């Protein structure tokens, strides 16, 4: 009885992302983990998937974060129009964001990023901040936006990801008179566009390490859990911060992202650090209990996982799709042969920590 | 001012230019 996601290697590798705090570090909500040359800086180590900018421009405003900053502080603007994505333009005459993902590994080749995540991060932090007179650099590095439908990479010009109250922002053309419309963070799962939100330290180092080493999807048919008397025993709803029934998985999804408790590092009322910390897991299950749906969220970091048919265990920083649970450990599983009956018997291998059942005859 | 606050939730005003090693050119703000 020792906790095998603790000792395998291919269930301590898994359990290893669930350790948001450690493998992120920095806010999720709102992510400024780091500040550079006065400033607060986007700077948490794992991609965000879903992550999008909710604006309350006025309804004329296309009301997209995605459109071009607006490019010259205007007057008769107020609300400012526009999105985030940085708006300068090459000398080819090109716009410096979006940029494809093809243009980007024809450029960087074979020595560059495998995943196009990584590739975006990285031409974020690529990226050099410079003034034309007074020849001046600055190393502060903007968080990049990646689009997985139509695969282009936008590095955004606002490190912003909440405003907040009508001393500082308009919601909805109100208070007119402001030049900030508020905005705040949504975890959205539309099909039209495929979000992933991250900061430009994701490309710090390997950017391909994300895909090993972070949270990236939601886990199916599994419950988060401590180790307790040699079994995996699920949080239950008593310690969680919140249990609410909820209607749908991808709800569940959502409200872990945006509950009251979740690491962000956004300033109250003073640059809050959250260094990870918070209510940033959760999970839904059906109560057998009145059989109401519940999302339940926690604080307690996981080290284990309690499988259980139909479940859902997400995390604030991860992707509303669902995915397995390692079944076995290559390096270390026995292949287990089943007696031979019909001189056929099913065997049983540990391709890829995933249990493919091979039928074979003995004799 | 209360732009003391927004400095204070991530804003920050951009320089005119970039440089990018990958494209290898300078971008600016039209």
């Amino acid at each position: 009885g020792q906790n095998p996601w603790a000792t395998t290697t291919a269930f301590a590798d898994f359990m290893k992302r669930f350790n948001i705090p450690q493998v992120h570090g920095s806010g999720i909500f709102v992510d400024l983990g780091r500040d550079t040359e006065g400033y607060r800086e986007v700077g948490g180590k794992c991609p965000v998937f879903g992550k999008a900018i909710q604006m309350h421009q006025p309804a004329e405003y296309s009301n997209n974060f995605l459109d071009d900053a607006p490019t010259s502080n205007d007057a008769s603007k107020k609300p400012l129009p526009g999105g985030f994505n940085n708006p300068q333009v090459y000398t080819s005459g090109q716009k410096f964001s979006p940029i494809d993902d093809s243009l980007l590994q024809e450029r960087l080749g074979t020595a560059g990023p495998k995943t196009a995540i990584g590739r975006c991060a990285l031409y974020a932090y690529s990226t050099i901040a410079v003034n034309p007179s007074t020849n001046y650099t600055s190393t502060y590095k903007y968080p990049f936006v990646y689009d997985a439908v139509s695969r282009k990479c936008y590095v955004l010009s606002v490190s912003a990801q909440l405003l907040k109250g009508e001393k500082y922002c308009s919601v909805n053309g109100t208070p007119s008179g402001l030049t900030w419309a508020c905005f705040e963070p949504v975890k959205e799962k539309s099909s039209a566009r495929a979000l992933v939100y991250g900061s430009a330290f994701v490309a710090e180092g390997n950017p391909d390490a994300w895909q090993s080493a972070c949270p990236n999807d939601a886990v199916k048919d599994a419950l988060f859990g401590k180790w307790e008397d040699g079994q995996c025993v699920p949080f239950d709803t008593k310690t969680s911060v919140q249990s609410d029934q909820a209607t749908n998985k991808e709800e569940c999804w959502k409200r872990v992202f945006a509950n009251p408790l979740v690491a962000s590092d956004a300033p109250t009322t003073s640059s809050p650090k959250s260094g990870g910390f918070g209510a940033n897991w959760a999970n839904f299950y059906l109560e057998k209990e009145s059989g109401e749906t519940i999302c339940a969220i926690f604080d307690q970091v996981p080290d284990c996982f309690a499988p259980i048919t139909g479940a859902v265990a997400y995390t604030a920083l991860g992707s509303s799709t669902e995915v397995n649970l390692p079944q076995c450990d290559s390096a270390s599983f026995i292949p287990i042969e089943g007696p031979c009956n019909n001189c056929v018997q099913v065997v049983t291998e540990c391709v890829g920590n995933q249990f493919d059942q091979t039928s074979k005859a003995c004799c | 001012d209360i732009a003391q606050f927004l400095t204070d939730s991530g804003m920050k005003a951009i320089e005119d230019c970039s440089w990018n090693p990958i494209m290898q050119q300078m971008a600016c703000v039209v």
